[PDB]
RNA sequence: CAAUAGUUUAAAGAGCAACGUUAAUAAACCGGAAAACUUUUAACUGCACUGUGCAGUUGCAGGCAAAGCAAUGUUCAGCUAAAAAAA
């Protein structure tokens, strides 16, 4: 549950550290959780592929708020994070350092499924 | 309340007898009809007869799938029929249900009366259901039990609401309210303007104001039957069910439900002949997959790539 | 019957913050000890007499524990020693019920409600209370029906040393 | 006060007190006490305490309304209350 | 042209107790809480009695739990290992290692929360009912010792010396 | 309001709440008057009652117990005490 303009922190190598939210797509309400995509602006970057002030897509992986499960549990994290991506859906960089949940069992992040170090499943 | 009693004149001897004769005539009525409880075919309209229960409380159990599933369990106590209604006396037919118990000394001679006249116990809640034809008039006496239903289908709860008191705008109607700060004064849960200046120059009727919230009849439609306990009295529906505990809730088939879905559950019609004691504990069973979206795309992604 | 309210432990707030609202019961729990019979408000006695019974509880566990407490609401030395020694062998028998309550109409002045509350076993008594035991005839169902479901059921009252500590005593002698 | 002063009244003059119907009562002004009580911001108020007299007039047999209450008796305390005489034994059958 | 009426029969006879499902030190109950009110010695409030059929149905739930599994009676700050099935992921199996920090017991409702750190992730924390069937096995492995709730509270936020196992296994 | 999150120390498996759960895309749903019909010796306070009484005398959210604590058990408190003998 992330509103608008929050400031997330990036577990990609593609250089970029600190984004904040600009934007939603779709329609998911007055928050956005894990496995939605928005539109973020680059604070504070430290490499060649990316530079501050830049507007990039990027997909929620990590959120303190709980994440329900049908069978009545719930987790949580102690930190935001986001994934960096291209135009055509695939991330900027080749390693994530973090816990894959879940949500990422979908047939449509096979490449996060693959550059991801751990995984919860 | 009612209007004032009109002004009555006695009538003029040459027609005070004729009067009284045709009035008589009109007010002569044949047999009672005699209903036979017998099974009957079901038609594209053809309405059965619901119950009243009890609300009990909320409960929560695991499906075959590992789901948690919340439920609202609703107890019948007692459900009989306590009086027909009939076209020549009354101009329709239905079915008059009562349910509970009373003392006699609780209760007015007028209610008391009813009841006493043919033989049955004083019951705390009457209520009357439509019928479409004279065949489907049930028997006074007859009982309607949890098997009245079968597991699986739809059904309509009605009741009253938990009565919550004087409540103000921003909790009776969900009205936003004033700033916390920067120099508002003493409007801070205040509803605002109620209307304009000279025109239209008055408040319209319903306009949204504080007042008593929680005791209105509300009705719930669509809710699924999970579980059916015959011999204990006990249904177990998935949802919310309006009312606190103890409230008197009326169940109802769905009509959201097509009369093909009817036909397919077989339902009992006129209602269940025979003895619900030697029936079993059922649960329905779910032909889907709770967990589908993770092996197919079906879930909802606003983005199209490249 | 008292009502319950929804705030920690169900008391009255008797128009007081809490911490007046537990200087004043104390006092008048001491007064009640001392006298036996007080003449106040409806909702100061309906308060009193809750307290007073589990006030009553205290006394009768005669361990240190309970002592303890009870040393933090009696405000006299006298009344906290009457309070273990007297009235805990008076209702050693009785299960609950040791204060009553009768309405006695309005005040003067304010017009206030008041009630009469007082101790349900003593000289004095307004009325006479039923037996802190209450017999069971010979040959009736109760007695059955007692066997079936509390086989240890008490007709008659238990003196102060049972048989069990009596036989020990005379062994030992 | 009135009433009894009334009735007393009327047993002096030779009637009968159970046949008394209360046919005509009415009040009227007395002499008021004058007072002044200051407010804000230099002004000032009236401060009065009022008076009234009553009048109760008593006659035999007038019209009277069909009005009648219920009697119960008090709490029975002392010798004279007899509930811990009772015996619950029967209630335990059937 | 009398008509005489049924009377019930009784269906325990000579035992005044129906022999409801209640807990074992409880003392028994003397009537069922989905009887007729008409049927009963007693006439207690339907409202009273509702709440009371309540506690039966969970009582009966709680004994068919028990038969089909068996856990240890573990405590707030024990090492627990724990055997679950995703559901996600075609019902695989998974054991779970952590520190148990929240206890409730609550009857069918009771749950507990789970917590771990990983190497770089950081914490992650878990909320699991105990009667639910996905859970397939409990275990205790340790021990973790702390002063106080605030103790322990300050634990969790300072993610240290909670690297049990690094990842999850099967 | 079963579960999850927040909130009260004369505390809690309380109550109220949404950040939580269920339902709706309709001749469905809700409000007051009233024909007709039925019953009656034509009916009419009250449980501390400024939450609710779906509780009126083996009635009860008091007290008391080894008890899940507005539940189960119960001999006490208050409102409102009962019976022909014998065959
Ligand atoms: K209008
Ligand atoms: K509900
Ligand atoms: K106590
Ligand atoms: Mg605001
Ligand atoms: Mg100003
Ligand atoms: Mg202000
Ligand atoms: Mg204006
Ligand atoms: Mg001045
Ligand atoms: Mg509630
Ligand atoms: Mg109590």
């Amino acid at each position: 549950m992330l509103p608008n303009y929050s400031f997330l922190k990036v577990v990609d190598n593609s250089g970029a550290k600190l984004v904040k939210i600009i934007g939603f797509y779709g329609h998911p309400g007055k928050a956005v959780g894990v496995g939605e995509v928005v539109k973020v602006a680059i604070k504070e970057a430290k490499g060649e592929k990316v530079s501050a002030g830049e507007m990039k897509k990027a997909v929620i992986v990590e959120q303190k708020f709980p994440v329900f499960r049908p069978n009545g549990s719930h987790f949580r994290h102690l930190r935001n994070s986001c994934v960096l991506l291209s135009e055509k859906g695939q991330p900027l960089g080749n390693k994530v350092r973090a816990l894959l949940t879940y949500e990422f069992i979908k047939p449509r992040w096979s490449k996060l499924r693959t550059i991801t170090t751990k995984k919860l499943f | 309340g009612y209007r004032p009693a009109k002004p009555v004149y006695p009538l003029p001897d040459s027609i005070a007898s004729l009067v009284e004769d045709k009035i008589a005539e009109l007010k002569k009525f044949g047999p009672t009809p005699e209903p036979a409880l017998e099974p009957l075919p079901l038609t594209p309209d053809s309405v059965r007869v619901g119950c009243i229960t009890v609300k009990a409380g909320m409960t929560h159990e695991w499906d075959e799938h590992g789901v948690m599933i919340p439920l609202t369990v609703l107890w019948i106590d007692e459900c009989q029929v306590v009086g027909l209604k009939y076209f020549e006396k009354n101009g329709y037919y239905a079915v008059q249900l009562g349910a509970g118990c009373v003392k006699q000394h609780t209760v007015l001679p007028q209610i008391a009366g009813y009841y006493l006249k043919h033989d049955l116990p004083i019951k705390r809640e009457m209520k009357e259901y439509q019928v479409s034809s004279p065949e489907a008039l049930l028997p006074v006496g007859t009982h309607i039990t949890a098997a009245h239903f079968v597991v699986g289908q739809q059904v309509d709860v009605t009741g009253y609401t938990t009565d919550k008191g004087f409540q103000g705008v921003m909790k009776r109607w969900g009205f936003k309210g004033m700033p916390a700060s920067h120099g508002v004064s003493l409007s801070h849960r205040k509803p605002g303007a109620t209307g304009g200046r000279q025109d239209p120059g008055k408040i319209w009727k319903e306009k949204k104001l504080p007042g008593h919230m929680g005791d209105e009849k509300r009705t719930q439609l669509g809710l699924e039957l999970y579980k059916v306990d015959p011999k204990r009295n006990l249904l177990y529906v998935k949802g919310a069910v309006p009312g606190p505990r103890g409230a008197s809730i009326l169940v109802r088939d769905s009509n959201r439900m097509d009369y093909e879905e009817r036909v397919a559950l077989n339902l009992p019609y006129p209602t269940f002949i025979g003895s619900p004691d030697e029936l079993p504990v059922l649960v329905r069973k779910s032909d889907k997959d709770p967990y589908l979206m993770y092996k197919k795309e079906i879930d909802y992604f606003p983005i199209k790539w490249k | 019957t008292v009502k319950r309210f929804l705030r920690p432990g169900g008391w009255n707030r008797l128009n007081r913050p809490v911490k007046e609202r537990l200087a004043l019961i104390k006092n008048m729990a001491t007064q009640l000890v001392e006298k036996e019979r007080i003449r106040t408000t409806l909702s100061k006695a309906k308060n009193l007499q809750r307290y007073g019974d589990k006030l009553i509880t205290l006394g009768k566990a005669g361990t240190r524990e309970s002592w303890l407490k009870a040393n933090d609401i009696v405000r006299t030395d006298r009344e906290l020693h009457k309070l273990f020694t007297t009235l805990a062998l008076r209702y050693k028998d009785r299960q609950g019920g040791y204060v009553r309550l009768i309405r006695a109409g309005f005040r003067r002045g304010d017009a206030a409600p008041v009630a009469i509350v007082e101790l349900v076993d003593r000289e004095g008594e307004l009325r006479q209370a039923r037996p802190a035991v209450t017999p069971v005839p010979k040959f009736s169902v109760m007695r059955w029906v007692k066997q079936q479901l509390d086989p240890k059921f008490i007709s008659e009252p238990a003196p102060l040393l049972p048989p069990l500590v009596r036989d020990y005593l005379k062994e030992q002698n | 006060e009135g009433l009894e002063h009334a009735r007393k009244d009327a047993e002096e003059k030779g009637l009968d007190p159970k046949k008394l119907v209360v046919s005509t009562v009415y009040t009227a002004k007395g002499k008021y006490l004058r007072g002044f009580q200051p407010m804000g911001k230099g002004f000032a108020g009236r401060k009065t305490t009022r008076k009234t007299h009553l009048r109760i007039v008593l006659r035999e047999n007038a019209s009277v309304l069909p009005f009648a209450a219920q009697v119960v008796s008090p709490s029975r305390v002392g010798g004279a209350s007899q509930k811990h005489l009772r015996d619950i034994s029967v209630r335990y059958t059937v | 042209e009398v008509i005489i009426p049924t009377i019930p029969k009784y269906a325990n006879p000579y035992k005044l107790t129906p022999g409801v499902s209640q807990r074992l030190r409880t003392p028994k109950a003397l009537y069922e809480p989905w009887c007729p009110s008409r049927l009963l010695l007693k006439k207690r409030n339907v409202r009273a009695r509702m709440q009371f059929l309540l506690d039966v149905l969970e009582t009966e739930k709680e004994v068919e739990f028990q038969k089909q599994r068996n856990y240890p009676d573990f405590k707030v700050g024990d090492v627990l290992d724990v055997t679950m099935v995703a559901a996600e992921n075609e019902r695989k199996t998974y054991v779970h290692r952590g520190l148990c920090i929240q206890k409730r017991d609550r009857g069918y409702g009771s749950s507990f929360k789970l917590y771990c750190v990983f190497s770089d992730s950081g914490g992650f924390i878990q909320h699991l009912p105990l009667c639910m069937p996905d859970i397939l096995d409990i275990k205790i492995v340790g021990q973790v010792d702390y002063k106080d709730e605030e103790d322990l509270k300050e634990l969790v936020e300072s993610e240290s010396r909670e690297c049990k196992f690094l990842d999850k296994v099967l």
